[PDB]
């Protein structure tokens, strides 16, 4: 319709994508908000429907440990698909390698503070996605950062994030 | 401004302003060829709530 | 008159004389030492042909220069609107900085990959894509034929020293436009052209009057202000 | 680009293949295979069935006037504008010459064959330094 | 582009709107003809697409 | 990035698997037609989520094929490129004109003139890095890039990238 124009460059500034809205609607008719996932947490609830689907299969025929995982997960996904999905092992491997935070506990006592904190779902879970331990590096690497937020709060709730994440 | 009395021509179009602006009554009309170039743009003048009420 | 407008003159007149050629340049030069011409005055005092004169007029015409005028006293008149010429110069030059910087910033980029055979034109990126299965050559999609790297990122430095150079030749340009956004706009009228009628001979048949008809009551296109 | 389409069969690569062509059904087969190649075949004959250029050259001649759903007030116009481009192309003086040797060859009674030959004769050079003039006339001769 | 001598240029360009035109449709109302040679008309896109076998 | 969003999908089946176990069939394609896909909508598509109570409840035949569609509403795991983030990827082909990282499910490759100049380059290096003081393209080869822009086209998803911020590159 007129060639829908709306050029929006993207970053991480609240300069949202063109699709990725924050208020959408659900196939319910509610109102479905916008998701985004952190690296630590997208690598922890993967393995739930992982496994899920696995016991699934093995029904189907019926009727925190990443060395075990990077194979395990590979003869299973060879098992139902086909080898092509080297690139799926490589994105895995970078949700399990630079994820801040290994154990899925401190993950979840992160997001039982954020659900009270009620901070901003972009911005924490771009936070979470990346891996720094102090603020003002963190400022100086993203203008985001810089700007958004300021420095002895992004600070104070940087050290009560960072003491709960296993360091690297 | 007037609008010209506009008379169809052959493949073109015609307009004579009476316009009528002397002292006198000034029944005096300049038959001139409507340019394709001033159509175009008297219509790229127009407001898009206007095409609304024009169909457009 | 207004020294801003002598100053005016004479940027038409190095505008003319640097940018363009020698006949324009006597043309114009003509009709600022005398005043609004017939074509008959004009083609006396230059001793030329319609056929010469023609391509002239038309580029003038093309760059919004010379503003005609038509009456009989049929009588040709040739003058200019000043701020139909400051406009269309002002409109000019920033298309001119603004084509050449994006040039100059297209430009600066490297090259792409060029295929003899097809003779057309490749991106960088678009060659990314184009990478054979060993990253020897890059691969053709059609020639199936190694893709070989232009000659312009070398013409950076020279669409950079182009833009300096322009710039350096029309900064006095600048400087006049500067001087003209202190004074103030002026507008011409073919009247205001014969109030200062510069005389070029003595037996003009077209008389320099302007006589409009009782009742003229139209608005005419090129003639009329908001 | 080569501009190139070849022909092969995908199963017997023998040679440039030894293929038919059943035009009955427009199909093309490697006889030794007996596969198709491809299908739907465009008409050869149905064209000419259907309905001088290389005298006339590249450019293309088009004489022009009246029909029975027009006026006679613009078609004398258009008889009067038939000619204003006659001198953009010099094919105004080669069909000049064209009818002049039509008359020349109709008039010694010459057949088709001559007429045609005569045309490719001055189509041939049409414009030398050796040409030069020679009164238009000792070149149709 | 070149020295127009402002009689031949505006026929010029009516004959440049009188053959898209008659490119367009050659149905008209009847001031032209407008064929090509030989002496059958230049079938225009009305005649294309008109009733009885026109394309539809 | 790593994203969650509901996702409606439409696929289709032969008319010969119309036997009793077809509804688990179904989700097994489901499986290997979600799993290992790149759209340019959404980017790269990892996995499935809540394989329990999926909906697809009923189904259209076609009019002219005994084929019938099925639509499948679900949740998944998807990742989503963007424009300005840094990330520390891992680098497995290198080239003279730059190396190739590969970030996830992109290749993301930094061009000639995108590298710092002050970086000490050096040509002798098997694969070709690009090394000042730490950031050595090894088997973890984990450089911090920044993906200013992913380019998505026809299907083959190229992002760009670049190391021309202070502690970018570096680790
Ligand atoms: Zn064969």
């Amino acid at each position: 319709r007129l060639k829908k124009v709306e050029e929006e460059e993207n970053a991480a500034t609240l300069q949202l994508g063109q699709e990725f809205q924050l208020k959408q609607i659900n196939h319910q008719g509610e109102e479905e908000e916008l998701i985004a996932l952190n690296l630590s947490e997208a690598r922890l609830v993967i393995k739930e429907a992982l496994v899920e689907r696995r016991r699934a299969f093995k029904r189907s025929q019926k009727k925190e440990t990443r060395e075990k995982e990077l194979e395990s997960i590979d003869v299973l996904l060879e098992q139902t698909t086909g080898g092509n999905n080297k690139d799926l092992k490589n994105t895995m491997q970078y949700l399990t390698n630079f994820s801040r935070f290994r154990d899925q506990e401190t993950v979840g006592a992160v997001i039982q503070l954020l659900k009270s904190t009620g901070l901003h779902p972009f911005e924490v879970a771009q936070l979470g996605s990346l891996a720094c331990d102090t603020a003002d590096e963190a400022k100086t690497l993203i203008p985001s950062l810089n700007n958004k937020i300021s420095d002895d709060e992004l600070e104070r709730i940087l050290k009560e994030l960072s003491n709960l994440e296993t360091l690297y | 401004n007037t609008q010209p009395t506009i008379r169809k021509d052959g493949l073109k179009l015609v307009g004579s302003w009476k316009k009528d602006r002397a002292t006198g009554d000034a029944d005096e009309p300049e038959l001139r060829v409507l340019s394709t170039e001033e159509i175009l743009n008297i219509f790229k003048h127009i407001s898009v709530k206007d095409f609304t009420s024009l169909g457009f | 008159d207004r020294p801003i407008d002598d100053i005016v003159k004479n940027l038409l007149k190095f505008v003319v004389r640097g940018f363009y050629g020698g006949s324009f340049v006597l043309v114009l030069d003509a009709i600022l030492f005398h005043s609004v011409l017939a074509e008959d005055d004009l083609k006396q005092l230059l001793s030329i042909n319609k056929t010469e004169l023609g391509p002239l007029i038309a580029r003038l015409r093309s760059d919004r220069l010379i503003s005609i005028h038509k009456q009989r006293e049929e009588r040709v008149y040739y003058y200019v609107k000043y701020p139909h010429a400051i406009d269309a110069i002002k409109w000019k030059v920033h298309q001119v900085v603004q084509r050449l910087k994006d040039d100059l910033d297209k430009n600066s980029e490297p090259n792409g990959y060029m295929c003899p055979i097809c003779l057309t034109k490749y991106t960088q990126l678009e060659a990314v894509q184009l990478l054979n299965f060993d990253r020897t050559e890059f691969l053709c999609s059609l020639c199936d034929e190694p893709l070989v790297e232009d000659d312009s990122g070398k013409k950076n430095k020279e669409k950079q020293d182009k833009l300096n150079r322009l710039m350096d030749q029309i900064q006095p340009i600048i400087d006049s436009l500067k001087k003209i956004d202190d004074s103030r706009i002026e507008e011409n009228t073919f009247e205001i052209a014969l109030a200062r009628l510069i005389p070029p001979q003595n037996q003009s048949h077209a008389a320099y009057t302007y006589n409009p008809k009782k009742g003229s009551t139209m608005f005419r296109p090129g003639d009329s202000a908001p | 680009p080569n501009l190139n389409i070849v022909l092969t069969c995908p199963e017997c690569k023998v040679y440039p293949p030894k293929i038919v062509e059943r035009f009955s059904e427009g199909d093309v087969v490697c006889a030794l295979c007996g596969l198709v190649l491809s299908d739907k075949l465009v008409d050869t004959r149905s064209e000419w069935r259907t309905f001088n250029p290389l005298l006339d050259g590249n450019n293309l001649s088009t004489r022009i006037g009246k029909g029975e759903t027009t006026d006679m007030r613009f078609t004398k116009e258009l008889n009067k504008a038939q000619g204003k481009n006659v001198m953009d192309k010099k094919d105004n003086e080669v069909q000049a010459a064209f009818a002049k040797i039509t008359m020349l060859c109709d008039a010694a009674e010459l057949p088709k064959i001559v007429k045609d030959c005569a045309k490719e004769a001055y189509k041939l050079c049409h414009d030398e330094k050796t040409l030069k003039g020679k009164s238009m006339e000792s070149i149709m001769a | 582009h070149n020295g127009a001598p402002h009689h031949a240029i505006e026929e010029a360009e009516s004959l440049l709107q009188f053959h898209v035109a008659t490119y367009m449709d050659n149905d008209i109302a009847g001031q032209p003809q407008a064929l090509q040679k030989s002496g059958r008309p230049v079938k225009s896109i009305r005649a294309r697409l008109k009733g009885k076998e026109g394309r539809i | 990035m790593f994203f969650i969003k509901d996702l409606s999908l439409n696929i289709t089946l032969h008319p010969s698997f119309f036997g009793p176990r077809m509804k688990q069939y179904l989700k097994t394609k489901l499986l290997e037609e979600v799993e290992g896909s790149c759209t340019g909508k959404f980017g790269y598509i990892l996995c499935v989520l809540d394989y329990d109570n999926i909906d697809i409840q009923r189904g259209r035949i076609l009019p002219t094929d005994g084929s019938a569609e099925f639509n499948v509403k679900y949740r998944a795991v998807v990742f989503k490129p963007f424009k300005g983030e840094v990330v520390d990827g891992t680098v497995v082909s290198c080239s003279q004109h730059g190396f190739e990282v590969q970030v996830g499910p992109m290749k993301v490759f930094v061009t000639k003139h995108l590298m710092p100049q002050d970086l000490t380059f050096n040509a002798g290096s098997n694969p070709p890095s690009y090394q000042s003081s730490e950031d050595v393209i090894t088997i973890k080869s984990r450089i911090r890039v920044k993906i200013e822009g992913c380019i998505s086209q026809v299907s083959s998803i190229h992002a760009i990238g670049s190391i021309k911020e202070d502690y970018l590159g570096a680790i």
